[PDB]
């Protein structure tokens, strides 16, 4: 019993956009489907609900731009028109017991970007310190990868550490002020034989293509 | 037209302490009790804690207690853990089939002061072939959130060419981590020698500086 | 400008109590956070406690949490450090400092002359 959203992508302003909530487990002749969105860094915002009979009720700010439709026994569509940059949000669907949006079963959300910028793939660069500034008796080291200049969100950075155990940490994306593209920093902290070990970050960017993968293999010190 | 007012927007309490989050509506909710409470973390959908103003959701712990009726509602989180560092929302349902979310309240776990560990990263040689140079300053594992990062390029204080990123509060040691990225062109990067990052925090008695020289790595 | 003057130190038995006071004269310190630091002779200066503006709370170091309490008297331009359950590791000169940034980033430009706390 779960829900999953699909169809969130990058479109220009004024382009119509259709999202799909695919349900597994429960029936839509018993349960309603809510739509909730959330702007980046902002709060939750209710959009609308479709009941079992097909009737849709929306928020005051919607103004007929949103429409909900039952397409199959497992799929519910949300059609959006007159989209501007204020509609850039992560859109959730949720299994509703009644007309209240109080529920414990939510989709993971799909990310919608409304902009006139181009789909750009990330440039991945290694982050290593000055080797004279790293102590020779250092038991652990901090290295990282900079994935910059991509649009839209998200990127996913995973790490290959070889035989060493490491802890990873990915910072939130920053909007570059000149271009509007995003940039992230993923960091890896390993201990042990890091002096002779090769490390790889694997940066995936699904808005470019579903199999877009960049592997940056590097060491801490270029001795 | 109608408002759902959530106060405060931010609150801090230690492990074992308690917080109170209030939601005040301009009109009474449906049946005087159709009010829910959510917990949300970064990149995740919100998780239901309380529905029908006071009924605990299945799987939420007993330490989450809601109360209220009509227009005034209160979520009380007693016996705080580091896992509870998240943003919490209330959700009211109204006559007319209307749902209105509250503005949100950030719950921060209060802990001891930790000074940041500073690291500096020179730009890679692969990035310099593309005409852009990014210098990265990392502030690792500090509390509280408030710190100030200053860039100095040949002792000249920079302005307008740096951006910062802060993580959410950690679910284990309740610290923050921050990165500041200095963006310069390749022609501007190779005209200067000393690149310094000066970090000021309340746990540091004096501003700590980590620096490097270009090409002298 | 503003001068900081610490008071209230001296010799104390283990388990005793002392109250440090730091009176500021020249500028109104109700807009600034006031922090306490300590430095043993030949050691590094380490953090003790901070008192932000009234309503913004107080924060403590890990070695002193649960025993020391920082507080303010904004009408008299004075902050206090009540020190309970003192240990021999607490022997240091205790300094008072003003955070000149109103948003608490730790820009400590103004410092007191210090007061001696001895636990033996």
């Amino acid at each position: 019993q779960s829900l999953e959203e699909s169809g969130g992508r990058l479109v220009t302003p004024g382009t119509p956009l259709t999202l799909t909530c695919t349900v597994s487990g429960f029936s839509l002749s018993t349960y309603n489907i809510h739509w909730v969105r959330q702007a980046p860094g902002k709060g939750l915002e209710w959009i609308g609900v479709i009941d079992t009979g097909g009737g849709t009720y929306f928020a005051s700010w919607a103004k007929g731009r949103f429409a909900i439709s039952k397409t199959s026994s497992t799929t519910v569509d949300l059609k959006m028109t007159s989209l501007t940059a204020a509609d850039t949000a992560t859109y959730f669907c949720a299994k509703g017991f009644d007309y209240s949006a109080s529920t414990n079963l939510w989709g993971p959300g799909t990310l919608v970007t409304i902009s006139s910028a181009s789909t750009q793939s990330p440039s991945v660069f290694p982050l290593t310190r000055c080797c004279k500034n790293i102590p020779s008796n250092a038991t652990s080291v901090t290295l990282g990868c900079l994935a910059t200049g991509y649009f839209p969100e998200p990127v996913m950075v995973t790490w290959d550490t070889g035989s060493l155990n490491g802890t990873t940490m990915t910072l939130p994306a920053t909007t570059l002020t000149l271009s509007g593209h995003y940039a992230t920093i993923s960091l890896l902290t390993v201990s042990g034989a890091w002096a002779k070990q090769m490390f790889t970050c694997r940066v995936a960017h699904t808005p470019s293509s579903t199999d877009w993968v960049d592997n940056k293999t590097f060491s801490v010190c270029s001795r | 037209e109608l408002d759902m007012t959530q106060t405060p927007s931010s609150v801090s309490a230690p492990v074992g302490g308690s917080v109170t989050i209030n939601c005040q509506s301009s009109q009474s909710v449906y049946g005087n009790n159709y009010l829910a409470w959510y917990q949300q973390k970064a990149g995740q959908p919100p998780k239901l804690l309380i529905y029908r103003a006071s009924t605990l959701a299945s799987g939420a712990p007993s330490r989450f207690k809601g109360s209220g009726s009509g227009t005034q509602f209160t979520l009380t989180i007693s016996d705080l853990e580091s896992d509870d560092a998240a943003t919490y929302y209330c959700l009211g349902y109204y006559n007319g089939v209307i749902n209105v979310f509250g503005g949100g309240t950030n719950v921060e776990i209060k802990r001891t002061v930790g000074a940041p560990s500073v690291f500096i990263f020179p730009p890679s040689d692969e990035q310099l072939k593309s005409g852009t140079a990014s210098v990265v300053c990392l502030l690792n594992n500090f509390y509280p959130r408030e710190a100030k990062v200053q860039w100095k390029v040949d002792n000249a204080l920079q302005s307008g060419n740096s951006q910062e990123s802060v993580t959410e509060q950690d679910s284990k040691d309740s610290t923050y981590s921050l990165s500041s990225t200095l963006t310069l062109s390749k022609a501007d990067y190779e005209k200067h020698k000393v690149y310094a990052c000066e970090v000021t925090h309340q746990g540091l008695s004096s501003p700590v500086t980590k620096s490097f020289n270009r090409g002298e790595c | 400008e503003v001068q900081l003057q610490e008071s209230g130190g001296g010799l104390v038995q283990p388990g005793g109590s002392l109250r440090l006071s730091c009176a500021a004269s020249g500028r109104t310190i109700s807009r600034y956070a006031m922090s306490w630091f300590r430095q043993a002779p030949g050691k590094e200066r380490e953090f003790v406690a901070t008192a932000r503006r009234s309503g913004d709370g107080a924060f403590y170091a890990d070695s002193v949490q649960g025993r020391f309490t920082v507080s303010r008297d904004d009408a008299k331009n004075t902050v206090y450090l009540q020190m309970n359950s003192l240990k021999p590791e607490d022997t240091a000169v205790y300094y008072c400092a003003i955070d000149s940034d109103t948003f608490y980033s730790g820009s400590y430009d103004y410092w007191g002359q210090g007061t001696q706390v001895t636990v033996s």
